[PDB]
């Protein structure tokens, strides 16, 4: 088929840069899980593509009024006709574009910074009482 | 006396260690006696550990679909979130 | 006693948390209709700055501040397997599908409907998933008291 | 501990809370479709005495009644810069165009 | 014989009240917060 224009956004480890000491353009800017998966289905379903990033850098959704922007507006306006991304199947996003079958179905995990342990101590034990009183015992 | 200064500090330190477990045991059982335990259904609507629901082709399934008590409604939104 | 669940995170308001804006997380957080998460929506509504605009920004929130971040497991997997100053807490919440973007009314998606189940039996998504994801008190401190008292009685008279 | 956030006022029943008239947050609570503010504005509907009309009325009601006064935060600064008997409770609810 | 019998028994008198202090205080503290 034609070069189906792909709106996308770089994620970890989904869509990543192609890096070297020289110039790279368009499809040759970008690799990753989604892009090298896309290089398989270009042989499967018989199409080419152009990769474009999204501007606002985000998915983009309906505003206070109800107007799509970002990734959805690209497929609405047909300036992009594909979106190679983990585009999460959301029931409001079904109302301007159509989803295919999901390739991955995962959930919301919890990130928190790690305290990396501690040592036992007795200066900690000096603290539930005022530290001058511990010398007042003497 | 050269050994009177030996034994009394041991008495002073064996008194450090005996109240240590008295509160290690006591606040542990107090947390064990913090439990009511969880019986009431609003508290099961507070918890997410215990799976809870009813039988399919049951009236109370459709009733919690129909319920206006919001404790029922959020337990129904649990059971909508988990079909199991 | 520590936290590894969702209700006790709904208990605490002591760790800052938001999401990536224009994220499907936040797009579902406005659709979150159970009051344990409606109050975390009232948290995130009371904190527009806990909301981030970049996952990398929320990375620098958790790296530079005591910041819980509630995103999808995939990037949390790939980065916490490669960053050890950040801890993984508990499990997941749900599982939502990742559609492939077509404009509405695309019959070529019928071909896209076929090839996904092609890759489902051939398990290619997990093959690339292993390809593209890569892994990596007062109890003891008391020793200040008695040991000096045994030595003073040696060097007195004899 | 018991009060560290604005929702702590929405949970208690003892400390009233209202705002000076020509108050943007009175409007904003009508604007707030997040329901905890809707309960705080059904509070202020149910509590006409909590809603105050000028500056010293809320100052006196915080001193006399069981009442927290809601006000802008650098104004909360500027008053408590000079009024020392106070303590700022909780953090912000928002950042807002001014 | 008597100094070790009285030593271990006084050491068990050290044992027993730490348990009854656990019995009494966790009783009165749930009602102290109640």
């Amino acid at each position: 088929n034609r070069s189906l224009i792909v709106t996308t956004l770089l994620e970890e480890p989904f869509v990543m840069f192609r890096k070297s000491d020289r110039t790279l353009y368009g499809n040759d800017r970008f690799e990753g899980y989604c892009i090298d998966l896309l290089k398989e289905l270009a042989h499967i379903l018989g199409f080419s593509y152009e990769i474009r990033l999204v501007e606002d850098g985000k998915y983009g959704a309906q505003d206070d009024k109800g107007q799509w922007n970002g990734m959805v507006k690209e497929l609405i306006d047909h300036k992009a006709d594909l979106a190679v991304a983990p585009l999460t199947i959301t029931h409001v996003r079904e109302k301007a574009i159509d989803f295919s079958k999901p390739f991955m179905t995962l959930g919301v995990s919890i990130l928190y910074r790690k305290p990396n342990g501690t040592n036992p101590s007795v200066f900690s034990f000096l603290n539930p009482l005022s530290p001058d009183i511990w010398m007042y015992v003497l | 006396l050269s050994t009177r200064i030996i034994g009394g500090i041991w008495w002073f330190f064996t008194l450090i260690i005996i109240s240590s477990y008295t509160a290690n045991l006591a606040a542990f059982l107090t947390v064990e006696r913090m439990e009511s335990p969880i019986d009431s259904a609003d508290d099961l609507a507070k918890q997410t550990k215990i799976e809870y629901g009813a039988v399919k082709d049951g009236a109370t399934m459709t009733f919690f679909k129909k319920s206006k008590i919001s404790t029922f409604e959020k337990m129904w939104a649990f059971m909508s979130s988990k079909p199991s | 006693s520590p936290i590894d669940s969702a209700d006790d995170l709904a208990k605490q308001t002591k760790i800052e948390y938001g999401a990536v804006k224009d994220g499907a997380t936040m797009t579902f957080f406005k659709k979150s209709k159970i009051s344990t998460f409606e109050k975390m929506w009232a948290f995130m509504s009371s904190k527009p700055s806990a909301l981030v605009k970049n996952n990398e920004e929320g990375i620098q929130r958790t790296l530079t501040a005591d910041y819980a971040l509630l995103m999808e497991s995939t990037t949390i997997e790939y980065i916490t397997q490669r960053n050890c100053n950040l801890t993984q807490i508990g499990g997941l919440i749900d599982s939502k599908g990742y559609g492939i973007g077509t404009p509405m009314g695309s019959p070529y998606r019928d071909k896209i409907t076929i090839a996904i189940l092609q890759l489902q039996e051939e398990d290619k998504l997990h093959i690339m998933k292993e390809k593209w994801w890569r892994g990596s008190q007062k109890i003891g401190g008391i020793f200040i008291v008695l040991a000096a008292g045994l030595v003073l009685s040696v060097l007195v008279a004899v």
